[PDB]
């Protein structure tokens, strides 16, 4: 596949600039 | 079914918020996703590039599996990243054939799992 790993990768990124960026350090 | 689930469906078929309160879930969910969408446009651009094949072909089952799998360990901000993705994917597949939120029920089930946390993020932590 690798298509579904990608999306997953990309979603974690966004939710890391969120629930990590403007949260605690 | 739950207040959160009802709101996800509503949002997924953009019902259009009337009567917004700081603690109206649909409105606040809606605001959180528009904010995520704008602030991570470029990222949704990449995400589309990755999924164009699945969307152009109308490959629902893959899209569903892709997102459910993505949702697995998920924290509230990925769950909301995912719902934002799904909203735009729903809209794009409509160009091809009638797609509505029920087709993705199991994804919704995964975006709404651990309610208190997701709501907690929407109200307290989203922007
Ligand atoms: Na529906």
């Amino acid at each position: 596949s690798s298509t579904m790993g990608q999306v997953g990768r990309q979603l974690a990124i966004i939710g890391d600039d969120i629930n990590r960026r403007y949260d605690s350090e | 079914m739950s207040r959160l689930k009802t709101a996800v469906y509503d949002y997924l078929n953009d019902v259009d918020i009337t009567e917004c309160t700081e603690m109206d879930l649909l409105c606040q969910l809606s605001n959180c996703c528009d904010f995520i969408n704008e602030t991570y446009a470029k990222n949704y651009d990449t995400l589309y590039d990755i999924m164009e094949r699945d969307i152009l072909s109308y490959n629902i089952v893959n899209i569903k599996n892709t997102l459910t799998f993505a949702l697995r360990d998920a924290s509230p901000s990925v769950k909301l990243a995912t719902l934002t993705l799904l909203a735009s994917v729903i809209k794009k597949l409509n160009k091809i054939q009638h797609t509505d939120a029920a087709m993705f029920s199991e994804v919704i089930d995964g975006i709404v799992a651990e309610e208190q946390q997701v709501i907690g993020f929407i109200q307290k932590k989203c922007k």
